[PDB]
Formats: C-alpha cells, sequence, structure tokens
C-alpha cells in the first residue's frame, strides 16, 4: 500500500498524523489473505486504530478500510448500496469466495488506483436520500475506548489509566450492539442499517394527491424576494409549467403544470430543499 | 454567409448542425466559416459527459486550445427563449463570458443549467442516434474518451 | 417443494460438480449439468456453466451451439446475438455458426443485419454453397440488383465457367437477357484462349437458340471452336450432337 | 467392481430415504435438530453459482431482458 | 506469499560463472575464424 | 509468381556414423567446430570429432531419453535436458555435472540458451516453459499459458525474445522481462514441433504436418506458406545462404529456399542394415558452423552427414 | 415542415416529426426531442458499438474485449493473405541494430537480476535481517475536502514507521490453500484454412 | 514435483512411452475424424508388447 483508506472520523484531527507500518501484518477478514497494516494514533488519549481490510477488499465496495462506512456518504453499506439501488453479486462460500477474491485481485491489478471497480461508478448517482442520511460532523466518539470490565465490576485499580471508558455498559438487548464485522461488510442484516432504513423512511418527503387533474402545486413559505420568473426557473425546464400564482397575501405559490411527472420531479425533489435565495418553500399539490 | 446545415462527418458517423443566425448570427458565422475552413480536421472530442454533453472542436485536444474567426474569441450571442433543454444543443461553451473560441459542445439531454452561460445556437439536424452512441462510449477520468474520435470531413452546407 | 425437492437439487448438483471435477475435460458432463439446469429453469446458473465450459475448451462447436440454443429457446435475443458474433469471431471457418446466425436473424426480420453479416461472412470468401444460400436469401426478396451484385462478387472471387453460367441462368429466368449477353461476353473474354473450353460456349449457343438467331449461332459456334483450343474427342461427338441441334432447331 | 457399485447405487438412496423419512417426521414433530455442520464445498451448489463467470455482453440490449419461472 | 521452507540443494553453490577464456574459444575468435 | 529462386547446389550423403543404442534425438555443434554432440534415447551423451567422426567421449548421467542438448557460447558448459524431468549443466573441464535445475513436472522436451545474458529456457510436457538463471539454479519466470505439451522453444536477443510452439497447435511469442505472452498465432492446424529463426533477416519459420509457414518479427505477421512436405515435421534448420532444411518423421528430408519458398531437393535415405522401414525418421538436424556440412540424427540410431556437391551447375540441375 | 426562422413562434413541437429532417428550437421553451434526443434512457449492457475510421463495423472490439491496446489480435483476412517480399534489402527484412540490442540487454539483465535476488533470498530463509530503513514522510491529499474534518486543513503530512518483526517468530499464516485455476485469457481467434470433410471412403480407410 | 528414482523407473518409462504414442500419431496422423480411438490404439500397443515378449 501507499496509505490507508478511511473517513475523516476514523482518519483524525491533528494536522500531523502518526501511523506505523508493518508489511504483511495480518489477514483481511474479506480477502482472507495477508495485508499491510498501518496503525494510526487517532486522538489525544483516543484508541490507536489500524487498517482492517485489504486495499482490494476496499476498492471492491468503496468503503472505509477502518471506519467501514462508505467514503462518499458514510452510511451502512447496505444503505448506500440500496440508495444507489445497487445489487452486488459477491460470492460467499469458502472455495467460491477464494476463487472470487483471486480473480478479483487479478482484475483490479489492471486498475490505476483512482476509483473503485465496476458498478461503483455506474451507480454514482448519489441520491438526495443518501445525501440527507449522510452525517454532517465528525462523530469522533469512535476513538473512545471500550468498557473497562474491571471498571464495570469495580476492579480497574490502575487509577485513571483504565484502558477503557469506565462508564455504564450498554444493555446488549439493543440491536445496535452485536453486528458481526463480516456481516456488516457483506451487508448482511445490519440492525444499524435497518435503523437507517426506518429513519430515511420516516424522514419527511413530499406527499402525492389523489386525482390526476390536481395539477396545481402549492409552495408554502415564499417571501417577497421571489419573482414569478424565479419560481419558473425553479420549475420551468423540469417539464413545462401551465401557470403560477405567487400569493403575496399569504407568501406562497402555485404551479399548474403541463406534465404531471414533471410536476412530480420538480416538487418532490424540491421538498423543503428547493433553496433559491435561501427561503424554505414547501412543495405540495394544491387544492 | 450562413451555412444552413454544416456537415461534420465524424469518424463513427456523420453530424450536421443547423444554426439559427436570427438567434445566433455571430457564432453562426463563426461555425459556418470555420467548418468551411476545415481547420477542424483532427479534433478529438475534448469532453464526454455521458448522456449530458458531447464537446469537441479544439486544434489542441486538451481543453486549453482553440481560436475563432475574430482573433482568439468573441462575445456570446445570447437568446431569450433558446435553451439547452434537450439533446443536440450546439453552443460553444465559455470558461468566462465573451471568450468563446473554437471548441464546440453538443448536448445529449436537458442541460438547462448552462443556459445563460452558453448561447444556444442551433441543433444537430443529422446524426442524433450517432450522438447517443458517442455519448455512450467509455471515457477516461478526463473526458477525453478512451476512443480517439475525430471528424472525417468538416464543411458547410453549400 | 420446500426441502425434499431442494435436497434432490443439492444432490444432483454436487454430483455434476464432482464429475466435472474429476475430468473437466470431455464435455458431456458439462452439457448434462447445464441442460439439467435449463430444465430446472435457472438460466443464470446455466449461463455461468457454459462460460466455464467454454473457457476449458473454446474450440468446441457443440458447446458454442447448445449455448446459443439455450439463449434462443429462451429469447434473450440480444444475448443470443452477442453469443453468435463472439462465436463467428473466434471460430470463423466454421460455417454452421454463420448459418444459424442468419436463420435466427431472418425469423427475427432484421434483414439489414442479415445482409451485413453476410458481408462479414463473404470477407472470408467462404464457399460456393454459402454464396448460393446468400443469393436464395436475397431472392426471397426482389433485390435483383443485390443478387447480381453478389453474382458479380462470387464469380469474380471464384473463376468458374459454371459460375458464369449460373449468373446468366438467373439473368434468363428473372428475364434480363441483355445482361445475359454481357455476361457471356465477359465470361468468354476472361476465360478466353487457353483453358476456356466447350461448355460455356454450348450454353451461349443455346441461349441464342432461344433467340432463334441461327446465323449468329453458327458463327459463334464455329468461331469459338476455331479461335480457342479446338477438339476432346467425346466432347467433339457432343459438339456433333449439339451441331445437329443448332442446325435443325 | 462394476456390479457391486450398482448395488449401492440404490441402497445409498435408502439411506437418504431413511434420513428423509425420519427427519421430515422428526423435525416436523417439534424438534429442528441439525446433524451438524462441517461441509467445505457442499453448500457451494444450493447457495451460489459455484465458480461464476458472468456472460460477456456485446453490442446489444441485455439489461431489461429477463426470464420467467418454473 | 513466499514460504520460509527451504532445501539442502538450494544452498548457495557454484556462485561464479566460468567465462570462456581467450585460449579456449572466446566469442571473439569465433567472430574472426575462417 | 515470384522472382526466380537462386540456384543452390545439391547435397549428397557422405558419412554415416553408428554407435548409439537407441534413437538419436538431438545434435549440436561446438562453437569452434572441432566436435559435435549427440544425445540419444539410450540415455548417453556422446561427443564426436567432426573431421573424422571418431567418438571422443560418452557421458552417462541421465535416467532416461536425453531429449535435447546445447552448448554455451560464453562459458565452457553443455546443457542437457531429458525425459526424467531433469535439466543438467555439464562442465566440460572436468567432464562432470555441476548444476541441476529442478522444478519441471514432466519430461523436458527441449531447451535453449540466451546468447547475451546467462539464462536458460526449457519447455516441457506440463505445458509450461521456464526461465532459469544459469548461475543460481532458480526459476525467474514460468511462462505459462499453452494448453498442452510445449514441443519447442527458441530464444533470441531481439524482440520478442522467446518463441514457443506447442501441441495445442498454437505459437506464442513471449516478453521475457515481463514474462508473459505478447502474440498468439493460431494459423497451424496440427501440432507445431519445429520453429527456426533466420540468422540475418528478422524472420522465423514454423513447421507442422500441414505446411511450413514463414513469419515476420516482431508482431508475427504472415509472410508465406511453404508446402509439399506432408509428413510429421520434426526439424527445421536454416543456413546462412537461404537454404532451409526440413527433416520429417517418416524419414524424408526436403531442402528449400528460405526466400521464395521453393523446394529444390528431396532426400530419402536408406535405413542402416538391420532396421525396419518404419524405423526411418529424423529427429535432429544441424548445420555446422562453416555451414558447409549438414548432420542429421535419425530414428534408426544413425548420424547421417551430408556435404555440398561441388560439381553441379544450373545446367546440370535446372531450376523450376 | 418546421416553421421558418423568424416564423417559428407560437408552436411547441412535441412529436419528433415537427423536426422535419431534425432540429431543436432553442427559442421554443420546451425540451426538444428530435430523433430520440433529450431522453436519458435505460442503462443497458451493450458496450460501445464503435465504427472504424472508414465507417465499418469494427468487431476488433468484440475480439479485444476487456483487453488493453497492447494485445495484437489477428482476426482480419488481410492477415491471412500472403504478403509478398522479394527484397533481401528492404527495411522490413532488417533486425534492430546492436545499439538497441545492448540497451535491451542492460535493461533485461537489471530487472532480471533484481527479481532473481529476491527469489534467491527466499532460499536464505534465515534472513540475516537488515535493520529498518529510514522513516517515511508522505504528504496525503484527501479527496474528502471540508472545513470540519482534519479540523479545517486541506492536507496531512504523515510519518510512516516500520514496526519491528520479532526474530523468534514462527510463520503466521496457513499458506497452503488449494483452489482450481483461474479462468484463462480471452480466447484467440482460430485463423484456419478452409477445412475439408473427408469422403466416407477415406473415412473407412 | 518429485524426482524419478529407482522404483519409478519402469512406471515412468511407460508414462512417457504411452504419452509419446498419444502425441505421435493418434493425434498427429489421424483423419479418423470422429474420436480417434486412441484408447484402442493404445490397447494394440500393449498387446503387441505382450506378443513380442511371448514370441
Amino acid at each position: 500500500a501507499d496509505f490507508p483508506i478511511l473517513c475523516q472520523t476514523c482518519l483524525g484531527e491533528n494536522p500531523y498524523i502518526r501511523m506505523t507500518k508493518e508489511k504483511y501484518g495480518k489477514e483481511c477478514k474479506i480477502c482472507a489473505r495477508p495485508f499491510t497494516v498501518f496503525r494510526w494514533c487517532p486522538g489525544v488519549r483516543m484508541r490507536f486504530k489500524k487498517t482492517e481490510v485489504c486495499q482490494t477488499c476496499s476498492k471492491l465496495k468503496n468503503v472505509c478500510q477502518t471506519c467501514l462506512l462508505d467514503l462518499e456518504y458514510g452510511l451502512p453499506i447496505q444503505v448506500r448500496d440500496a440508495g444507489l439501488s445497487f445489487k452486488d453479486d459477491m460470492p460467499k462460500s469458502d472455495v467460491n469466495k477464494e476463487y472470487y477474491t483471486q480473480n478479483m485481485e487479478r482484475e483490479i491489478s489492471n486498475s490505476d488506483g483512482t476509483r473503485p471497480v465496476g458498478m461503483l461508478g455506474k451507480a454514482t448517482s448519489t441520491s438526495d436520500m443518501l445525501l440527507k442520511l449522510a452525517r454532517t460532523t465528525p462523530y469522533y466518539k469512535r476513538n473512545r475506548p471500550h468498557i473497562c470490565s474491571f471498571w464495570v465490576k469495580g476492579e480497574c485499580k490502575r487509577g485513571e489509566e483504565c484502558p477503557y471508558r469506565h462508564e455504564k455498559p450498554t444493555d446488549p438487548d439493543d440491536p445496535l450492539a452485536d453486528q458481526n464485522i463480516k456481516d456488516r461488510y457483506y451487508g448482511i442484516n445490519d440492525p444499524v442499517a435497518d435503523k437507517l432504513l426506518k429513519r430515511a423512511s420516516t424522514m419527511p418527503r413530499l406527499d402525492p394527491p389523489e386525482d390526476k387533474t390536481i395539477t396545481t402545486l402549492y409552495v408554502g413559505g415564499l417571501g417577497d424576494t421571489i419573482t414569478e420568473t424565479d419560481l419558473r426557473n425553479h420549475f420551468y425546464q423540469f417539464g413545462e409549467i401551465r401557470t403560477i400564482t405567487v400569493v403575496q397575501r399569504q407568501q406562497c405559490a402555485f404551479i399548474q403544470f403541463a406534465t404531471r411527472q414533471a410536476a412530480e420531479v420538480a416538487a418532490e425533489k424540491s421538498f423543503n430543499k428547493l433553496i433559491v435565495n435561501g427561503r424554505r418553500l414547501n412543495v405540495k399539490w394544491g387544492r | 454567409w450562413q451555412p444552413p446545415n454544416v456537415y461534420l462527418e465524424t469518424s463513427m458517423g456523420i453530424i450536421v448542425l443547423e444554426l439559427y443566425w436570427k438567434h445566433a448570427p455571430k457564432t453562426c458565422k463563426n461555425f459556418a466559416e470555420l467548418a468551411r475552413r476545415g481547420y477542424y480536421n483532427g479534433t478529438k472530442f475534448h469532453r464526454i459527459i455521458k448522456d449530458f454533453m458531447i464537446q469537441g472542436g479544439d486544434p489542441t485536444g486538451t481543453g486549453r486550445g482553440g481560436a475563432s474567426i475574430y482573433g482568439k474569441q468573441f462575445e456570446d450571442e445570447l437568446h431569450p427563449d433558446l435553451k439547452f433543454t434537450g439533446a443536440g444543443i450546439l453552443a460553444m461553451a465559455n470558461a468566462g463570458p465573451d471568450t468563446n473560441g473554437s471548441q464546440f459542445f453538443v448536448t445529449l439531454a436537458p442541460t438547462q443549467w448552462l443556459d445563460g452561460k452558453h448561447t444556444i445556437f442551433g441543433r444537430v439536424c443529422q446524426g442524433i442516434g450517432m450522438v447517443n452512441r458517442v455519448g455512450m462510449v467509455e471515457t477516461n477520468s478526463q473526458d477525453r474518451p478512451v476512443d480517439d474520435v475525430k471528424i472525417i470531413k468538416a464543411y458547410p452546407s453549400g | 417443494d420446500e426441502e425434499e425437492l431442494n435436497d434432490y437439487k443439492l444432490r444432483k448438483r454436487k454430483t455434476f460438480e464432482d464429475n466435472i471435477r474429476k475430468n473437466r475435460t470431455v464435455i458431456s458432463n458439462w452439457i448434462k449439468y447445464a441442460q439439467w439446469e435449463e430444465s430446472l429453469k435457472e438460466i443464470q446458473r446455466a449461463r455461468s456453466i457454459y462460460e466455464r465450459a467454454l473457457d476449458v475448451d473454446y474450440r468446441n462447436i457443440t458447446l458454442w451451439l447448445k449455448y446459443a440454443e439455450m439463449e434462443m429457446k429462451n429469447r434473450q435475443v440480444n444475448h443470443a446475438r452477442n453469443i453468435w458474433d463472439r462465436a463467428i469471431t473466434t471460430l470463423p471457418r466454421v460455417n454452421q455458426f454463420w448459418y444459424k446466425y442468419t436463420y435466427m436473424e431472418e425469423m427475427l426480420g432484421n434483414v439489414a443485419g442479415a445482409r451485413q453479416v453476410f458481408e462479414r461472412w463473404m470477407e472470408w470468401q467462404p464457399e460456393e454453397q454459402a454464396w448460393h444460400s446468400y443469393i436464395n436469401f436475397e431472392l426471397r426478396y426482389k433485390e435483383v440488383d443485390r443478387a447480381r451484385t453478389i453474382y458479380e462478387r462470387f464469380v469474380l472471387v471464384h473463376p468458374d465457367v459454371k459460375n458464369w453460367i449460373k449468373y446468366a441462368r438467373f439473368e434468363e429466368k428473372h428475364a434480363y437477357f441483355a445482361h445475359a449477353r454481357k455476361v457471356y461476353e465477359r465470361a468468354v473474354e476472361f476465360f478466353g484462349d487457353e483453358h476456356m473450353d466447350e461448355h460455356l460456349y454450348v450454353a451461349f449457343a443455346k441461349f441464342e437458340e432461344n433467340q432463334k438467331e441461327f446465323e449468329r449461332v453458327r458463327v459463334i459456334y464455329k468461331y469459338a471452336l476455331d479461335r480457342i483450343s479446338k477438339q476432346e474427342l467425346f466432347k467433339n461427338y457432343t459438339i456433333f450432337e449439339k451441331k445437329f441441334g443448332d442446325r435443325r432447331g | 467392481k462394476a456390479k457391486r457399485k450398482a448395488r449401492e447405487k440404490q441402497l445409498e438412496e435408502a439411506r437418504r430415504l431413511a434420513a428423509l423419512q425420519k427427519r421430515r417426521e422428526l423435525r416436523a414433530a417439534g424438534i429442528e435438530i441439525q446433524k451438524k455442520r462441517k461441509r467445505k464445498r457442499g453448500v457451494d451448489y444450493n447457495a451460489e453459482i459455484p465458480f461464476e463467470k458472468k456472460p460477456a455482453l456485446g453490442f446489444y440490449d441485455t439489461s431489461e431482458e429477463n426470464y420467467q419461472a418454473l | 506469499q513466499l514460504s520460509k521452507q527451504y532445501s539442502s540443494r538450494d544452498l548457495p553453490s557454484h556462485t561464479k560463472i566460468k567465462y570462456r577464456q581467450t585460449t579456449q574459444d572466446a566469442p571473439e575468435e569465433v567472430r574472426n575464424r575462417d | 509468381t515470384m522472382p526466380k529462386p537462386q540456384w543452390h547446389p545439391p547435397w549428397k550423403l557422405y558419412r554415416v556414423i553408428s554407435g548409439h543404442l537407441g534413437w538419436v534425438r538431438c545434435i549440436a555443434v561446438e562453437p569452434g567446430n572441432q566436435w559435435f554432440v549427440t544425445g540419444s534415447a539410450d540415455r548417453t551423451i556422446k561427443i564426436w570429432d567432426l573431421a573424422s567422426g571418431k567418438l571422443k567421449l560418452s557421458l552417462t548421467g541421465h535416467i532416461s531419453t536425453v531429449r535435447g542438448v546445447i552448448v554455451s557460447t560464453r562459458s565452457p558448459y553443455l546443457f542437457s535436458c531429458g525425459e526424467d524431468k531433469q535439466v543438467k549443466c555439464w562442465d566440460l573441464e572436468y567432464n562432470k555435472v555441476i548444476r541441476h535445475y529442478h522444478g519441471h513436472l514432466s519430461a523436458v522436451y527441449g531447451l535453449d540458451l540466451h546468447p547475451t545474458i546467462d539464462v536458460l529456457v526449457t519447455c516441457s510436457r506440463d505445458s509450461t516453459a521456464r526461465i532459469w538463471d544459469v548461475r543460481t539454479k532458480a526459476s525467474v519466470h514460468t511462462l505459462s499459458g499453452h494448453t498442452n505439451a510445449v514441443a519447442t522453444v527458441r530464444c533470441q536477443a531481439a524482440e520478442p525474445q522467446i518463441i514457443t510452439g506447442s501441441h495445442d497447435t498454437t505459437i506464442r511469442l513471449w516478453d521475457l522481462v515481463a514474462g508473459k505472452t505478447r502474440v498468439t498465432l493460431t494459423n497451424h492446424k496440427k501440432s507445431v514441433r519445429a520453429v527456426v529463426l533466420h540468422p540475418r533477416h528478422y524472420t522465423f519459420a514454423s513447421g507442422s504436418p500441414d505446411n511450413i509457414k514463414q513469419w515476420k518479427f516482431p508482431d508475427g505477421s504472415f509472410i508465406q506458406n511453404l508446402s509439399g512436405h506432408n509428413a510429421i515435421i520434426n526439424t527445421l534448420t536454416v543456413n546462412s545462404d537461404g537454404v532451409l532444411v526440413s527433416g520429417a518423421d517418416n524419414g524424408t528430408m526436403h531442402l528449400w529456399d528460405w526466400r521464395t519458398g521453393y523446394n529444390f531437393q528431396r532426400v530419402h535415405a536408406a535405413v542402416q542394415p538391420g532396421s525396419l522401414d518404419s524405423e526411418s525418421g529424423i529427429f535432429a538436424c544441424a548445420f555446422d558452423q562453416s555451414e558447409s556440412r549438414l548432420l542429421t540424427a535419425e530414428a534408426d540410431k544413425t548420424i547421417k552427414v551430408y556435404r555440398e556437391d561441388d560439381t553441379a551447375t544450373e545446367e546440370t540441375h535446372p531450376v523450376s | 415542415e418546421p416553421p421558418p426562422y423568424g416564423y417559428r413562434k407560437g408552436w411547441i413541437p412535441r412529436l419528433l416529426e415537427d423536426f422535419g429532417d431534425g432540429g431543436a428550437f432553442p427559442e421554443i421553451h420546451v425540451a426538444q426531442y428530435p430523433l430520440d434526443m433529450g431522453r436519458k434512457k435505460k442503462m443497458s449492457n451493450a458496450l460501445a458499438i464503435q465504427v472504424d475510421s472508414e465507417g465499418k463495423i469494427k468487431y476488433d472490439a468484440i475480439a479485444r474485449q476487456g483487453q488493453s491496446k497492447d494485445k495484437v489480435i489477428y482476426s482480419k483476412y488481410t492477415d491471412l493473405v500472403p504478403k509478398e517480399v522479394m527484397n533481401a534489402d528492404d527495411p522490413d527484412l532488417q533486425r534492430p541494430d546492436e545499439e538497441a540490442i545492448k540497451e535491451i540487454t542492460e535493461k533485461t539483465r537489471v530487472a532480471l537480476e533484481k527479481s532473481v535476488s529476491q527469489k534467491v533470498a527466499a532460499a536464505m530463509p534465515v534472513r540475516a535481517a537488515d535493520k529498518l530503513a529510514p522513516a517515511q514522510y508522505i504528504r496525503y491529499t484527501p479527496s474528502q475536502q471540508g472545513v470540519a474534518f482534519n479540523s479545517g486543513a486541506k492536507q496531512r503530512v504523515i510519518r510512516m514507521v516500520e514496526m519491528q518483526k520479532d526474530p523468534m517468530e514462527p510463520p503466521r499464516f496457513k499458506i497452503n490453500k488449494k483452489i482450481p485455476r483461474g479462468p484463462p485469457s480471452p480466447p484467440a481467434p482460430v485463423m484456419h484454412s478452409p477445412s475439408r470433410k473427408m469422403t466416407v471412403k477415406e473415412q473407412q480407410e | 514435483a518429485k524426482t524419478v528414482t529407482k522404483q519409478r523407473v519402469e512406471s515412468h518409462f511407460d508414462l512417457e512411452l504411452r504419452a509419446a504414442v498419444m502425441h505421435d500419431i493418434l493425434d498427429m496422423m489421424p483423419e479418423g475424424i470422429k474420436q480417434n480411438k486412441a484408447r484402442t490404439i493404445l490397447q494394440h500397443l500393449s498387446e503387441a508388447w505382450r506378443c513380442w515378449k511371448a514370441n
């Protein structure tokens, strides 16, 4: 390798990062074979991390060789794949998996080291679903240590040097507790991923009306910095518009459309996020 | 002097573009006199954005070449109602306005964004299935495609 | 169908796998594995199967064949065409590949494609019967311009007098007699002095007998006999019989 | 040699039979006990296409193509 | 994946190549000869 | 057709050496032209004086048929190669084996030397070739990719440096340093057992029961066929003067012109007294370094030596 | 057909027919779809149907499928056809001159010997180990750019150190794993002469 | 890749004799197009040897 592949969270904060290398250090639980191991000092009194997957095992799905989440968005791989509608055929059984890994490394040897191989580019339409489920700031709780089992029973007699966060241990009844690393990599029943599914299912999106002839769309929360041509340029080449009523006595709008699916495109993509000159409009189908 | 449909019979197949001088007389004269000049022979498609745009027409083929009939560049001939709303929008693009040179772009789909930044000048009245074929092809990381595609014959309509 | 069936599948699969593990040469096991799969209708399985078998032996006409037969019986017609072109790319001098490609293309109707694949094919100048089926294909259509283009190309890649003859045959039947005259001229002036001989000329005299031009029949007959190598002896008796014919009729 | 192996060609099947008839009645009785697992290439068949090659595509429309079932 | 096993026969031995000298028959004299 | 071929004189049998006890399978000539060396299927390697044909010495190390021998231009070394899967390096100043290259998995069908560097190429029946470092007996590269016995291998200094013809009926030209196949020529229909390189013409020929073919370096482009010799072809060997000897396996050996492809002579020798007629067959041919004598190693345990005929002229032997 | 230039106002052509021989009306405020234009279509697996620089159907792509521009793949008849040469004095019939030859000798010797000596030191196995080389200083430009991560810097400069290998440490991993051999190469094309079927007589002979 | 020692000398001679046969004619002087009965020409070869040995 040249260096690891991991997100900013796993990657660190200080401008000068310190990581030690060992060639052929241990076994990628994916490629199953020896890899290089680079070990990075995450943060002040924060657990030193290490590279935990073959670089090819990484370029396969385009995820973090330490943080394990995708490198573009940073959600569970099950999620990110489905958010691209992506459907990978990676084999599972022992002999099948070894044959797959061998030919995979052969096929990746013909690469230039810039981007993951295969459908990872022909699924690069990062949907606003993924964009919105994407975390914003570095959830740097990751580099805090374990539960110092001594310090959970009382025993951690080393003073403050408990090797692990001497807090209350999580009740493993939580589905967010035991996610086998191999399953999390295979996209195999990640309960955290199902939580992201429930969250991105309950997260607000624009609603559909009943009758097809309701082609009037009310956009609530306009303000008096908007123009009718600006409401147009928001919803104009996204189809054809038939008319628009910019209600200044109520600070809203209403686009009567010329294509129903065009209306759907503009409005559903616009739900609360059509931010032209900074005003939170609400795209709905009018009365 | 407005060559109605200018033929660029490219290597993979023909193209012919009708430019509306009433909408874009200046770059229309540019493209007419330029195709008649034939200095385009050997232009490799300088950008391929699959299903969005096909762009070429540079004697350099890197993205930093190209000169016009007027010097290096001229201003835009901007339109009120002409848009890049669909494939075959033939508009010479700018890296900054009033700097339109030799490189030419040909759309592949609705591109209503570069409207107001590109004077949409006409359409490919020939070769549009071929344009879809071209916009399909595999390009490297730098939009100069892995296929070295150039025009066979550049000339006006009579 | 939960697990009795499923374990019957598991068994038969493990068997076929072990048989091809032992040999992985001779192909009957590869086929029978694959056709068992196709009968259970998992064409993704069967597809990978034929790719692997094709890897171990890419020179097997029966392998290519029944691969594409699966694809056609299941009308992934695009997939099938990819198969056929790959075949005719790697094993061109096999003919039945070209054939089945066309036939399937025909009942598909894309006769433009059929024409161009025949152009491909003829780039190899394959074979007389190949040309002839090309022409029967073209005359399943009106396309007599095509047909004479192909007789043009065929008789002129293959210097045969009887090829000349079949060209004029088609001219006579589809009723282009002036073209028949041109082709008799061309033929005899190409074949000519040395190794040109009786039978193109007897055909010429017969066509002009159809034209009932007896004096020029006489002159062409004896003039060709005399100008070119003459005769040999049994053929000369044939010349005597044909002479009685041409004189009487 | 030959004919012996013909004899166990059936009496083997009785074994999966007596395994089937017991176990289908066994596990349906209210006990889902498994014999046990260590099978290193056994499941390569019922689970995945064992060693897979994807059919290479050429010049045609293969995606929307798909097939009906049994 | 380079193993650490080893062999009695792969021990270093005969580590210089005897080059064909001037008098024996060097490629030079072969360049000349009739 | 073609220009008219040069007239070459004929060749006439003039010596027949008999001392081996099984098929004679390979033959080679010293650099300095004092002695040639034969390796036979009675497992011995004999060393004969080239003037008189007297046997100077016989070395016995192998366990089975010696299937190829060669002698180093740069070092006092003979390299032998056998069906016991072993490749040996005889040092000719003690007459002793000093080095042995282990690692093939079936008979080694042939072997060649690089003229500039000290490396070795060997081809075997496990359908691979190998590149050994002469001096540390280590396999630097395993040229794999054929799918049957790799009948023959030749190496040159120009590029590509390694040409192997096999029994799956294809030829491959290999990049040495990369160690992998550049070009794959599938023009022959039957197994390819002999290939040869012109000394001064960046060209090479490849023989099979179908017909010899001529090709052009470095991308292996067809040049011409050569036909007439319809028999299993065991050897091709090309002179400096455009003579091309093709010796076959049913005994017959034809002589051609390298350039125009015109077979001007056909020799059919007679088997040594007590042989069957189905024990006529030629396994090795070699031009001497004066390129005046032509030695052949035969399936009836003989070495037949042919010389150039000095009293013939274009009017004695018209050219067709 | 398409209304004239300056007289094209008022109508919006929605069926590709009103394009006549083709054309988009940029001043007409619609997405113009003359001859299949405008629509992003289903992502289907047919790879790029290329055409030669003379207008033909280059199946050299189907041959060289998934292969680099290094591979020579003879599948044209113009390779089957016998060239003619009559000059023992052409450029075609001339080898590289010994300057290139000595260059390629030196390059070959070098790369050869390095790979040799690594495989030879493999037969050392008691590595009289050399110590750990000087420390690595590498400048990393993340592709992730953003004010919040790396606490706001666009580069990180990183120290790599080589961790000691313990001498008395046995091998670590089970090397001897067997699997079948990987799928070969893109098969070559069989450039054979026309093959003849034998008479049944011959067959019985 | 084990050597040929003293106990595999006869076995090895026959591996290679009958390999050589199978290369030699039954696949390079055929024209028995079907499936060249090499498995039976090898049976002749072994009976020719038994008959030589028994005179």
